[PDB]
């Protein structure tokens, strides 16, 4: 479900 | 809280089947992070070709396992920098899907 993208973003973006 | 990476580890999901061991989180907008796979190409610290490195440097946090940390207990050590950012890109659009280093 969650995508390559998605998952990149929940672990390392915090803006 | 009064520590950055447990709160935020736990939050995002990096504790639930294990502690994640180490992990970097990038404080710059999504835009800044996504054009990182326009710049400089470098090579992944698995040897593919697919990492680049930003040419800017950009505001992170690093955390860290302690010793004592014991799963389900997870417990990190916070360690903040401004760092140039190396991240591997795939996919149509290209964008980042794994954070590989900072330098």
């Amino acid at each position: 479900k969650e995508t390559a993208a998605a998952k990149f973003e929940r672990q390392h973006m915090d803006s | 809280s009064s520590n950055y990476c447990n709160q935020m580890m736990k939050s995002r999901n990096l504790t639930k089947d294990r502690c994640k061991p180490v992990n970097t989180f990038v404080h710059e907008s999504l835009a800044d992070v996504q054009a990182v796979c326009s710049q400089k190409n470098v090579a992944c610290k698995n040897g593919q070709t697919n990492c680049y490195q930003s040419y800017s440097t950009m505001s992170i946090t690093d955390c860290r396992e302690t010793g004592s940390s014991k799963y389900p207990n997870c417990a990190y050590k916070t360690t903040q920098a401004n760092k140039h950012i190396i991240v591997a890109c795939e996919g149509n659009p290209y964008v980042p899907v794994h954070f590989d280093a900072s330098v």
